């Protein structure tokens, strides 16, 4: 059932790209699971690329991130996108992870990944399923490019010389 | 253009070294490829024929009014463009910019029965101007309503003569403009103009692009 | 077709030698277009070379003697006697360029497809007569006379007389090519031509370059001379 | 198809040579495929090497002659030894050359208009047409990679196969020529009749960007 999906990209001549044959023997309720994992990776990667660009360009908020122990948003931004990740206090990291996990638990109990392949029922911008398949393919391609891009940003910030066309 | 260039010129005719008639031109088509080229054939002719005749009057006499007057005449008129004020350069380009925008309006072009040139319309056809937000006495082509009573044979002869005089003048002005800077380019003239500034730079004497 | 006509023309040129093709010149197709095109190209090149040779011999005699036409023109800048080789070194650069352009225009008119099609002829490499220059009745501006026959003094000659004249032209062109090459050799290297040694002077610039010594500009014309 | 490989070669240099391969790269299987796929891959590799070699040989002749782009960034470097001109190029220029070539061959691998791949039965060394499928490219570009001005377009198939044979032979000769020039840049005395030309050079020609490893210990 891997030949159906949406992910058939014209960059690989509109056929399924599985050189290691990872989806040869995987069955339903796992194919939908790996599609849900890919879609969540897509969305988190796109949000991560936008946030990384916002931090690297410098933007940041105005105020004090944790008035008990200093640390302004300018202090977080000035350390860089990667090195300015430990400048956040541990309580802020735990609160962010707790809110994300509450959303994860609610959406997993409401829309299980094994049954719903990455579909959490967010409205929908079009009917006419051909256009919707085109929009799904656009989402998949954008998310895959963002998956490559955020790891590229992390590698270029940590190891200089890699990613030659890296801004900042 | 079709193979009817034999009417414009025998011996030669559809010479076409760089083929250019089927390169599909933004994916529009082969007819649309022909229509765009034929318009740019004669639009470049109409500018060059007016500019070369424009040259031969500028270098001797100037209009005696005021603003584009009293600047030196014994210089290159390509340099005389650089002596114009900045508001004059903007207003000249934008006035032509209206004429380009107005003539490409397909709803104006279908008032007189024609269409945009590479959708099937005639290559060169300026609109008869009578649809503007406010009326004007004089239009652009045939202002005195003089020579629109001529038969199609005089129009067909004139349209071919417009092309052939067009190709002759595009060589005429550009070879002449190549004589102002880099002197000695045309050994037939070789006795006019100076100045090494770029003629393809209307605002070089005023500001810089970066 | 091509080989039989070549052998017949060779026999008509000389009944003793006949077909004299040592380096297989009748068999090598130039632009991959069979032997007929090669034979036509060779015949046209031979006819053009012979005509240029006879004209060059006449011009060399005229330039060596000195027979300047009048005033105002290019004779006012050339020296009063400088032999044939230096006559192409003191003429104006614009004059030499315009002469080369006129020669190229004449060659292109002789090689144009519609120029031969209007006269009822064809190209000399695809089944045509070599050396058949087209007339001048299509250049829109009315030409006063044709280039082949200006006064049309050969409009009643027979085809046999035309063939005999073509054979005589080919033979005289070969003789003129030999004579012109001998004069060029004697003008540069002594001891080549034994009879012509000591007549023509020595030329420094080689006679195989058109832009050798660029000529002076020179106005040489009045009344409206806005071009310097 | 170890039979059409001989039919191609009977027209290669007459029967004076034919199917000449001492180590017999034909009748191979390679990466878990059939002999036909390997034959098509090897033919495409030979054709691509030949095209790259003719382009490189012409570029070497032009660059060592002295013809150079005036514009702006290529005016900065002033050498002659083509290899050293590549070495003193900016890193971004070399990377953009490499990535543009990579995009061109990424398009070459894509078969959305022509039905077969060059391993699955297509013509080796066939770059697909840009405008054949105008709805399956990211944005429109005219002026296709092969035949930008459609000069060949309508031609006889005999002329097409004759041109393919001519391209293959010229490619092989250009491969030999450009490797002769590179070995001139590296090994003096090698490749006679070319000793008086080319400059001495170091820096492992078959490596871009940084240098200083080389085949110093042969
Ligand atoms: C989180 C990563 C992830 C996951 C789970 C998937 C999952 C899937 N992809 Mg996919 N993809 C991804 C990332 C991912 N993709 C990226 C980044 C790209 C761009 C290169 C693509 C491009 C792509 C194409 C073009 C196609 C798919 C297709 C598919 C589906 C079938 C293939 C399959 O089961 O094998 C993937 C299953 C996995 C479990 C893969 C997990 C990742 C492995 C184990 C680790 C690899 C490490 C890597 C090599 C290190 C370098 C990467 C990076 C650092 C540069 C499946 C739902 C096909 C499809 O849907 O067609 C219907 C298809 O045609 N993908
Ligand atoms: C309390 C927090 C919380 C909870 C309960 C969940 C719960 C879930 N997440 Mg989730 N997530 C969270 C926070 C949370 N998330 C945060 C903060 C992020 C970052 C924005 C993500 C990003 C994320 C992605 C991208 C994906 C999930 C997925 C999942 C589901 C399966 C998780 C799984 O199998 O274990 C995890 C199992 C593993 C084997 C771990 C992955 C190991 C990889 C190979 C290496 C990654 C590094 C590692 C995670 C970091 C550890 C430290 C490092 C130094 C080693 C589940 C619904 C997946 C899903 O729904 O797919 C069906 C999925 O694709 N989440
Ligand atoms: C992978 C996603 C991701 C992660 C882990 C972070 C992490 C961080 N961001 Mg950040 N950011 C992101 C995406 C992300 N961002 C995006 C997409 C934007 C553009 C709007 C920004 C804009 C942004 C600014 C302007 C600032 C940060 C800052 C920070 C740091 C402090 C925490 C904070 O205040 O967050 C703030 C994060 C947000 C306001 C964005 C949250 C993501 C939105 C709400 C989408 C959530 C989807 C929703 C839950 C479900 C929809 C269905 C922290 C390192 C601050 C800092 O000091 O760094 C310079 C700061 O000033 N971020
Ligand atoms: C294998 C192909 C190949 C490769 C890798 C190169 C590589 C290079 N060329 Mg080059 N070149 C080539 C073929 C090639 N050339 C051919 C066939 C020509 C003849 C048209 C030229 C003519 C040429 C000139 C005139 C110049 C270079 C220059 C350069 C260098 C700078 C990059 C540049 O601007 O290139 C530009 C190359 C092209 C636009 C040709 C595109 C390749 C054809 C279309 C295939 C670089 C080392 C420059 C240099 O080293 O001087 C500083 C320079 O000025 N090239
Ligand atoms: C040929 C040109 C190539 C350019 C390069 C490129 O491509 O960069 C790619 C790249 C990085 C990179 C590079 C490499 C790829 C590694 C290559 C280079 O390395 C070398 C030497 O090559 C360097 C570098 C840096 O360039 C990164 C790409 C990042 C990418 C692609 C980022 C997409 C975000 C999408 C978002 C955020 C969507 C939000 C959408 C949202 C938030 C919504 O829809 C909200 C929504 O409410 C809406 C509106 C309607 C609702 O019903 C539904 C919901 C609720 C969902
Ligand atoms: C030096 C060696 C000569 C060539 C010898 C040669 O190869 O033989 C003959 C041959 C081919 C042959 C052979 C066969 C005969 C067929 C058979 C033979 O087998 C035997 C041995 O039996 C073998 C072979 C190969 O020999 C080919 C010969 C071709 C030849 C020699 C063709 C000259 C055209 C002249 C022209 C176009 C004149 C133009 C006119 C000119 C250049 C000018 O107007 C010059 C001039 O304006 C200038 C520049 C300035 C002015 O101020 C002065 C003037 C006005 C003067
Ligand atoms: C019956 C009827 O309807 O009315 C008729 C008549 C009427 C009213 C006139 C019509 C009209 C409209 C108009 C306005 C027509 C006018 C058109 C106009 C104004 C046409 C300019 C051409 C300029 C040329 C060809 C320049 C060549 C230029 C040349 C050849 C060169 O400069 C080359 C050269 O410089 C070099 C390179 C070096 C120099 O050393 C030597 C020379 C100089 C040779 C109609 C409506 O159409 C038809
Ligand atoms: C020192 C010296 O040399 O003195 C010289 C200086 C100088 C300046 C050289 C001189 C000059 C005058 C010159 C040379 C004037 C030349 C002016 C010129 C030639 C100006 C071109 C414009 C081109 C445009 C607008 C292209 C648009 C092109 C477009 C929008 C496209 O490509 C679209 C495209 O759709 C196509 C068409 C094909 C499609 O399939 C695909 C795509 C989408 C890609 C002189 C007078 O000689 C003297
Ligand atoms: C259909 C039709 O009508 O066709 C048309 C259409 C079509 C096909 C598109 C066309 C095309 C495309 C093009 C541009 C074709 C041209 C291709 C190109 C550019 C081909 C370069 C080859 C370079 C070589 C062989 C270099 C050899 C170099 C050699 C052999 C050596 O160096 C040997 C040597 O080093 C040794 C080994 C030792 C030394 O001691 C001695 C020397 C130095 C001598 C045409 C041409 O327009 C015709
Ligand atoms: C500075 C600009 C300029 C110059 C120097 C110039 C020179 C010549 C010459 C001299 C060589 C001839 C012989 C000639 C002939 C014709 N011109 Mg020009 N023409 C210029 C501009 C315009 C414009 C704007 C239009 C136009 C037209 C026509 C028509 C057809 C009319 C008809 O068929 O109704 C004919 C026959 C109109 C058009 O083609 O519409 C169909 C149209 O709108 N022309 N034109
Ligand atoms: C560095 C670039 C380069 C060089 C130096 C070069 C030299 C020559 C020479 C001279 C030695 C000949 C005689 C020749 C001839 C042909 N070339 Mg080459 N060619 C180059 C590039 C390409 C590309 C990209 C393609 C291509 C092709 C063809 C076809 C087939 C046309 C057809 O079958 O319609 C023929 C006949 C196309 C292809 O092979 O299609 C199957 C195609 O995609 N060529 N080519």
């Amino acid at each position: 059932a891997v030949t159906d999906l949406v992910g058939a990209s014209t960059e690989v001549s509109n056929k399924v790209w599985d050189p290691l044959k990872l989806s040869e023997n995987m069955d339903e309720s796992n194919l939908k699971l790996v599609r849900a994992a890919e879609l969540k990776h897509c969305r988190v990667a796109m949000l991560a690329t936008v946030g990384w660009l916002w931090t690297a360009t410098g933007t940041h908020f105005e105020g004090m991130l944790s008035t008990s122990s200093g640390v302004s948003f300018a202090d977080v931004a000035a350390a860089g996108p990667l090195l300015g990740a430990a400048k956040v206090p541990a309580a802020g990291i735990w609160q962010m992870i707790a809110a994300i996990g509450a959303l994860e638990v609610y959406w997993e109990n409401k829309y299980p990944a094994a049954e719903c392949g990455g579909d959490f029922g967010v409205p929908r911008v079009t009917q006419d399923p051909a256009k919707f398949k085109e929009i799904q393919l656009a989402e998949l391609k954008n998310g895959r490019l963002a998956m490559i891009g955020i790891i590229s940003f992390a590698c270029a910030e940590a190891i200089p010389g890699s990613v030659p066309f890296y801004p900042f | 253009l079709p193979e009817l260039s034999k009417k414009l010129n025998p011996v030669l005719g559809y010479w076409d070294p760089l083929n250019l008639a089927e390169l599909n031109f933004w994916g529009a088509g082969d007819d649309a490829t022909v229509g765009f080229l034929r318009h740019a054939e004669i639009k470049h002719g109409r500018v060059a024929m007016a500019a070369f005749v424009g040259y031969c009057v500028q270098s001797n006499v100037h209009f005696p009014w005021a603003p584009f007057n009293s600047i030196p005449t014994n210089i290159a008129p390509a340099e005389q463009w650089a002596q114009l004020p900045e508001a004059a350069k903007w207003q000249i380009i934008l006035f032509v910019g209206f004429l380009e925008v107005y003539s490409e309006h397909s709803f104006i072009l279908e008032k007189y029965g024609q269409k945009h040139y590479m959708k099937g319309g005639k290559p060169g056809f300026f609109p008869d101007f009578d649809t503007m937000v406010h009326p004007v006495p004089l239009n652009l082509w045939d202002p005195l309503k003089a020579y629109k009573g001529a038969s199609a044979e005089r129009k067909a002869d004139g349209l071919l003569k417009e092309v052939n005089n067009g190709r002759l003048a595009m060589i005429g002005i550009m070879g002449f403009c190549a004589e102002a800077r880099v002197p000695g380019a045309v050994p037939a003239l070789s006795n006019i103009a100076h100045y090494a500034g770029d003629p393809m730079a209307p605002f070089a004497a005023n500001f810089h692009l970066p | 077709s091509a080989k039989a006509d070549l052998e017949a023309f060779a026999k008509e040129c000389n009944p003793v030698v006949g077909y004299w093709d040592p380096l297989g010149l009748a068999d090598l197709p130039l632009w991959g277009q069979d032997q007929d095109a090669v034979i036509g190209w060779l015949r046209h090149s031979e006819i053009k070379h012979g005509r240029i040779a006879m004209a060059g011999f006449v011009g060399y005699i005229a330039h060596a003697n000195g027979f300047r036409f009048g005033g105002i023109g290019p004779q006012n800048v050339v020296p009063e006697g400088a032999s044939a080789p230096e006559v192409w070194d003191s003429i104006p650069f614009l004059a030499k360029l315009q002469i080369i352009g006129a020669i190229g225009v004449l060659e292109h008119i002789s090689e144009d497809k519609n120029f031969l099609a209007a006269d009822g002829m064809k190209h000399y490499m695809r089944g045509g007569k070599p050396g058949y220059f087209p007339t001048f009745s299509a250049n829109v501006h009315p030409m006063p006379l044709n280039l082949f026959d200006p006064f049309k003094w050969s409009k009643n000659a027979s085809p046999e007389k035309k063939a005999k004249g073509l054979v005589t032209e080919t033979n005289n062109g070969r003789l003129a090519m030999l004579g012109l090459f001998g004069f060029l050799s004697e003008s540069k290297i002594p001891g080549s031509v034994p009879a012509l040694s000591g007549i023509i002077p020595s030329y420094d610039g080689d006679y195989m370059q058109p832009f050798l010594p660029t000529g002076p500009d020179t106005s040489l014309w009045t009344i409206g001379n806005l071009w310097a | 198809e170890s039979l059409s490989d001989l039919k191609t070669l009977a027209t290669g240099l007459n029967p004076v040579v034919g199917y000449w391969d001492p180590l017999k790269l034909g009748e191979a299987e390679f990466w878990d495929n059939t002999n036909e796929e390997t034959i098509g891959w090897l033919r495409h590799a030979e054709i691509k090497h030949g095209r790259v070699a003719m382009a490189g040989f012409v570029g070497f002749i032009v660059q060592a002659n002295g013809i150079k782009f005036p514009w702006a960034p290529f005016n900065a470097i002033t050498s002659t030894s083509p290899p050293e001109q590549w070495d003193q190029l900016p890193d971004a220029a070399k990377w953009q050359i490499i990535l543009g070539v990579g995009f061109l061959e990424w398009w070459s691998e894509i078969r959305v208009d022509g039905t077969p791949h060059y391993m699955k039965g297509g013509k080796p060394g066939y770059v697909p047409d840009f405008d054949a499928t105008p709805d399956q490219l990211p944005h429109w570009v005219g002026l296709n990679l092969y035949d930008p001005l459609k000069w060949s377009k309508g031609a006889s198939a005999e002329k097409k196969q004759k041109g393919l044979l001519t391209e293959l032979n010229n490619g092989r000769l250009a491969m030999l020529g450009i490797m002769g020039f590179v070995s001139e840049a590296k090994v003096p005395g090698s490749v006679p009749l070319l000793k008086g030309l080319v400059a001495p050079y170091t820096g492992e020609v078959m490596a871009p960007f940084a240098t200083d490893i080389d085949w110093s210990s042969w």
